[PDB]
């Protein structure tokens, strides 16, 4: 899956 | 429940449930600081977004479980409890919806927060995309508008590295990717936030340099997954 | 509000929540299907004790760090929340030591069952005790007399490498050695323990070998924590 | 801190 923002 | 207690306190109380790991709890105290009606400052705009995504990734996860269980299975239970946390996961996503609308993006003047809480209402809405059926499409359209104004301001107001700048695009280019079929703007966007990002670089400080580059580098990672 | 799901949902629901790690859930679901009043299974007993000892481990890990800031400070938050954590933790224990005392623990007839209670007993107690301060006297003698009573039966009914019996053995040497200030008495029983498990694991099947050697792994690292 | 059961 598509990594988001930490 | 949080109205009796001082602004100040909820916010003291926030930041000791982040060290105890309790987000349930911080994102009750930060819910309670908003609704004090007083504009966020930076640092208070961080914890209640660290807060409600902490919350929120326990239940995204707990779904993503759910949901291959009972794909495989294709008794009630399965659909049943799958069911029972996707509501959980919506309420909650609701919740900080109504705090973006009433009122914190419309006393939001100033670029940086503004770009904040556009780009936590594409965000939250997002996560409603990612268990909706219909519906789905206006919950895509509504998260593509919100991404998509906060790019604009953000072009205009914040230089290329900054970190707001860099977590807006890198979230609006999962959207992409994952949400609205785009793969083709999710690599494309990404593709041009890291090399507008990179030729940005030499203006920053030490400190700044590496609040950049963090993101940068989560940016290039997808791009290695796209691509 | 569980009392209109049948039984065999409840136990399901309980699977489900345990792979989706929602452990307040799975408590729930547990606390459910132990008030529909018929005895539980090995398996069903494995379930409610691995949803309470997540929640109320959670809950301990928080209360720790919280009693740690507040040492340090030594306004009023810090103390108001730890006292709230507190609360919720003493709450969670009465919750499991109300279900063993109406009506598991009497209603347990096998060796296997009562000693999984009374240890179960003989753990909510320590948590207790962990946050009192009296009344930490009393609490302190319950949990010790729970604990004794299960060593009692185990040591007339079980063998000694039977994993209950051991991670009965291992508990209550950290209660010697954490709330009763009886270090000695910690090291006694865990090095008797280990050594009487030593001596029959010619006994056990490969599998068996595996779940008893995994529990002596415990009581040697305290040992050699405590000496 | 001392262990107990897993
Ligand atoms: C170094 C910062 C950074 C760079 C790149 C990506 C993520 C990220 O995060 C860090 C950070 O520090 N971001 C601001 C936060 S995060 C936070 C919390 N309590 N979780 C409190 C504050 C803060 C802001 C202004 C003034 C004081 C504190
Ligand atoms: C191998 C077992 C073991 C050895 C040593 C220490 C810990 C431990 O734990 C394992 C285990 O398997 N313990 C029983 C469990 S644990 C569990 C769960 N769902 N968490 C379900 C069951 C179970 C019991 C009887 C019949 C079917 C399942
Ligand atoms: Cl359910
Ligand atoms: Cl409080
Ligand atoms: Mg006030
Ligand atoms: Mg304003
Ligand atoms: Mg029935
Ligand atoms: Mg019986």
């Amino acid at each position: 899956r598509s990594l988001s923002e930490r | 429940a949080m109205g009796s207690m001082e602004r100040a306190s909820l916010i003291q109380k926030a930041k000791l449930a982040e060290q105890a790991e309790r987000y349930e709890d911080m994102a009750a105290f930060m819910k309670g600081a908003v609704e004090k009606g007083e504009e966020l400052s930076c640092e208070e705009r961080n914890l209640l977004s660290v807060a409600y995504k902490n919350v929120v990734g326990g239940q995204r996860a707990a779904w993503r479980v759910l949901s291959s269980i009972e794909q495989k299975s294709n008794g009630p239970e399965v659909r049943e409890y799958r069911e029972k946390v996707e509501t959980e996961l919506q309420g909650v996503c609701d919740t900080v919806l109504g705090l973006l609308d009433s009122h914190l993006i419309k006393e939001a003047g100033d670029a940086e927060s503004r770009v904040f809480y556009l780009k936590m209402k594409g965000d939250y809405y997002r996560y409603l995309a990612e268990v909706a059926t219909g519906d789905k499409k206006r919950i895509i359209d509504s998260a593509r508008s919100a991404y998509q104004e906060a790019m604009d301001i953000s072009k205009k107001e914040m230089p290329p590295t900054n970190p707001i700048r860099l977590g807006l695009a890198l979230n609006f280019s999962v959207f992409h990717y994952e949400i609205a079929n785009s793969p083709e703007e999710a690599i494309s966007l990404a593709k041009t936030t890291f090399d507008e990002a990179m030729a940005d670089l030499h203006t920053l400080s030490e400190d700044s340099y590496k609040d950049s580059t963090l993101i940068m580098q989560l940016l290039r990672d997808n791009l290695t997954l796209w691509t």
